[PDB]
């Protein structure tokens, strides 16, 4: 019962303690590292035309 | 190959032999009268090679089981004219045919067999033909042997044989 | 001998066969 | 030789009537109550 | 399932001539039958298990044969009393 | 603290070993041989304790003589005069050991009715494992012979009339272990071939006397020694009759469905090798161990970087496994996005990890399917659209090319769009409305038939409890004879 004995092993062994409740991997992909300034992104934008 | 004896390969292959063979006479015995189709003897060689077998080595109950299911009799005959204790062992094979049997046609014939065989004996006993001639019916037969006895003037066996007749055999008989 | 042995099995198994036939049969009228 | 294959039709059948004995208990239970 | 008790009772009674040529046998069928709700049927269990092994002295038939003999209704206690003596 | 040793584990064991064998030699031989399965518990719950569990229970242990009832009686009666021996005296055996003991044990010490299953169990108990697990490599060398010793008695297993006679004990279990360990001593520091030959021909001999676990154990290892290799590897399972059904132990199941999974995934074979092994992930236990979990994550996430899809942004976080998967997170967020240029830094950078793993070729040729996953997500995203476009946002310079990679993706059922290829727009058709057509009744039917299947079988098992422990009542017997007389004496009234 559970005895999970294996030939495969453990293998291996944080400042991460931020733990913003669940998931953002999709949303931090998302805007991964780029159009940071949305402030900006919009101002720059209305004066090109 | 089939003289190595001593592999898996060969014992399952002639465990299988030996079912489709016995599997193949019991269903083309029965009379399917034009019918018959027969068995390629090959079959019959290698399974009478293990007959053989038996027989060296001096193991004569599984051969007397194993002939007649394949219903085949004539080995069967071969197997108490044998250096065993015959008139022993024969009353064991009676007495096994005597509660295991079902097909009456069969049963007679393994019955029809083995009657003579009582009357070839040193000294032959009568008492067992006698009442195997009333689990299958031949009333002359009897007669013809009770008028022998006469005649051979053993009347004190022929009295005993016919008080054994009263009180076992049908009223119509 | 193996032979009455091996007899003796193989009616033993057809009895079975007859008694469970007859108490699924039994099972089925009791509710009726 | 008949010792092993005439051994095991014996040893192969064996395992049917256990199982048969098996299920007959139940199903008796079941009609007594 | 028959719908006529004298016909359960001759149906169950039979049992006793077809196997009398083994007698270690009738017990493990009849023992079960043998609680029937309607007499009849036990009646009729009583008189195959005492016919179907009549000379000898089998154990199990008596063992099944003597709690019978206090049934509450009177002709199965005959029926009892008789099979106990055949055998 | 020195007399809690020997007063603590020497009673646990006087316990946990005595009613073992007590209970498997009377209900799996005494009883009708197929309830060994409590006592099949039984021996994984003791193969986990020893485990985790000596000297001095090894000289008890093998002191058992069962040469009559008495002589068993004397036997579990000799288990603690040892026990007194041991708190007066010594142990003869010194830190485990007793090297040479049981050699010469096991024709001393009156065996005369010493079952043949029990005798297999404690030797496989005692000289394997703790050999095995005490040796940290060491004894492996002489657990070699003590396992060729395993090995006798496992000729006797194949032939002392036990591979029939008492196979259903001796194969039910004990024999199933045996050759797991077995295999695992040569693992642990020795070659693997004539190993795999002894297999074939257990395997071989299986088959046919018995069909149950004879099938699953040997299956595994010695598909598992076929990849310790790099052989052909496939034309075995095709005719191999798959793990037998209709009984496993759902462990089997899981590294079956896992090895298949890995024979298909390296052969070319990618879209139904994901389903298979995320079937096989779905069947380990809850259990902590993280050993082979580890290793399916880490082969699906690889396998579905091919096709065109994301991993999913879980199964990343969680605390059991984070360390491990970290290299892999850090490669599909450069996969994403779709710059060759970070591919490459990591992959120069983890290289090493990688071949390490055992999985680098596969994530050696992943390039291509990077593009395919860009091209497939821009199909996703679109209806209508010129090619004039499909490679002018894929960095692609050439626009000819574009119409072959388009065109394959739709060969192997990647996108459905079709291609005008003198209009120069790609669209893609839409089918829906999947309620009117047959298939959800397919679907519905199987799961009806599963149901139906699980009643049965539930109703049909372990209903037994109806026992002959109390068989069947009655009621009195002078009740009614009151009552008439109680009646009658009315009526005479």
């Amino acid at each position: 019962m559970s005895e999970k004995k294996q030939p495969v092993d453990l293998g291996l062994l944080d400042a991460h303690v931020w733990e913003d409740n669940w998931d953002d991997d999709n949303v931090e992909d998302d805007f991964s590292n780029q159009l940071r300034a949305e402030l900006e992104k919009h101002g720059y934008k209305m004066e090109t035309s | 190959f089939n003289v190595n004896d001593n592999s898996e390969y060969v014992e399952t292959i002639i465990a299988k032999c030996i079912d489709h063979y016995t599997k193949q006479c019991v269903e083309n015995a029965d009379l399917p009268e034009g019918e018959k189709k027969p068995i390629d003897q090959r079959l019959e060689g290698i399974v009478n090679k293990m007959f053989q077998r038996c027989l060296d080595d001096h193991k004569y109950k599984q051969a007397i089981g194993i002939a007649l299911e394949t219903r085949r009799l004539d080995v069967f005959e071969k197997t108490i004219l044998e250096s065993n204790d015959v008139p022993g062992m024969l009353a064991y094979s009676l007495k096994l045919c005597m509660s295991l049997m079902q097909n009456k046609q069969f049963r007679n014939k393994v019955l029809r067999v083995l009657v003579k065989i009582y009357m070839n004996l040193e000294k032959p006993d009568f008492i067992n033909v006698c009442q195997c001639l009333i689990f299958l019916d031949d009333p002359q037969a009897v007669s013809d042997i009770l008028e022998k006895l006469v005649k051979e003037d053993n009347l004190l066996m022929a009295y005993q044989i016919c008080f054994d007749l009263y009180e076992s055999a049908s009223q119509q008989f | 001998d193996l032979y009455s042995r091996y007899k003796k099995l193989q009616q033993e198994l057809e009895f079975l066969e007859v008694q469970e036939e007859y108490i699924k049969d039994e099972q089925k009228n009791l509710k009726k | 030789g008949l010792r092993q294959y005439y051994l095991s039709k014996i040893e192969e059948l064996q395992l049917i009537v256990n199982d048969k004995s098996q299920n007959l208990r139940r199903l008796q239970a079941q009609r007594n109550e | 399932s028959d719908v006529n008790d004298d016909v359960r009772r001759a149906a169950v009674e039979s049992l006793g001539f077809i196997l009398f040529r083994t007698p270690e046998q009738c017990p493990s069928v009849v023992s079960l039958l043998s609680e029937s709700y309607n007499p009849h049927v036990r009646y009729g269990a009583a008189m195959a298990l005492g016919i179907c092994c009549a000379g000898t002295g089998n154990k199990e038939a008596i063992n099944l044969l003597e709690p019978m003999t206090n049934d509450p209704v009177n002709y199965v206690r005959q029926g009892a009393l008789i099979a106990s003596a055949l055998i | 603290q020195e007399p809690p040793p020997p007063p603590a584990p020497q009673d646990v064991e006087m316990k946990e070993e005595a009613a073992t064998g007590g209970g498997s030699t009377g209900e799996a031989d005494g009883k009708t041989a197929a309830a060994a399965a409590e006592h099949s518990q039984r021996e994984l719950d003791t193969v986990t304790l020893e485990d985790i569990k000596v000297s001095g229970k090894e000289p008890r242990f093998v002191l058992r003589a069962l040469r009559m009832l008495p002589s068993t009686s004397r036997r579990l009666n000799h288990y603690v005069l040892y026990k007194a021996v041991q708190g007066f005296f010594t142990s003869n055996n010194a830190t485990r050991d007793f090297l040479l003991p049981f050699l010469e044990e096991p024709m001393d010490t009156e065996a005369d009715l010493q079952f043949r299953p029990r005798t297999g169990k404690a030797a496989s108990t005692p000289l394997l494992p703790e050999v095995e697990a005490y040796l940290q490599l060491l004894v492996v060398i002489f657990m070699m012979n003590s396992k060729r010793y395993k090995e006798a008695q496992k000729i006797s297993d194949d032939l002392m009339q036990k591979i029939s006679t008492q196979n259903r004990r001796a194969l039910d279990l004990v024999a199933a272990k045996c050759y797991y360990y077995h295999a695992r001593v040569y693992e642990f520091l020795d070659k693997l071939d004539v190993v795999r030959s002894f297999l074939h021909a257990r395997l071989r001999t299986a088959t046919l006397r018995h069909d149950a676990d004879g099938q699953a154990t040997l299956l595994n290892l010695l598909l598992r020694n076929y990849l310790h290799y790099s052989l052909y590897d496939q034309a075995e399972k095709l005719v191999s009759k798959s793990v037998f059904p209709e009984q496993a132990n759902n462990n089997e199941w899981a590294r079956y469905l896992y090895y298949t999974g890995r024979i298909k995934a390296i052969q070319l074979e990618y879209s139904e090798a994901r389903r298979t092994m995320t079937n096989a992930l779905r069947k380990a236990p809850q259990h902590t161990a993280v050993g082979f979990k580890q290793t399916v994550h880490k082969l699906l996430i690889v396998v579905e970087l091919l096709l065109g899809e994301i991993p999913d942004r879980l199964q990343f976080r969680q605390p059991s496994l984070k360390r491990s998967l970290m290299p892999y997170f850090l490669l599909t967020q450069a996969v994403r996005t779709g710059n060759l240029a970070k591919f490459n830094q990591v992959l120069d950078q983890f290289g090493e990890k990688f071949q390490a793993d055992g999985t680098y070729t596969l994530i050696i040729r992943l390039r291509h399917n990077v593009i395919k996953t860009g091209v497939r997500m821009i199909s996703l995203s679109y209806s209508r659209i010129s090619l004039a476009d499909i490679a002018q946002k894929l960095q692609l310079d050439s626009p000819e090319d574009a119409e072959f990679i388009v065109a394959k993706a739709i060969r192997d059922g990647v996108i459905e769009a079709s291609i005008n290829h003198e209009k120069g727009y790609v669209q893609s058709k839409e089918m829906i409305d999947i309620y009117s057509t047959r298939e959800p009744q397919l679907a519905f039917h199987q799961r009806i038939s599963f149901c139906l299947d699980i009643h049965n079988m539930s109703v049909k098992a372990m209903r037994f409890p109806p026992k002959s422990y109390n068989k069947d009542l009655e009621s009195a017997e002078e009740r009614r004879e009151r009552e008439q007389q109680d009646l009658e004496f009315a009526k005479e009234m």
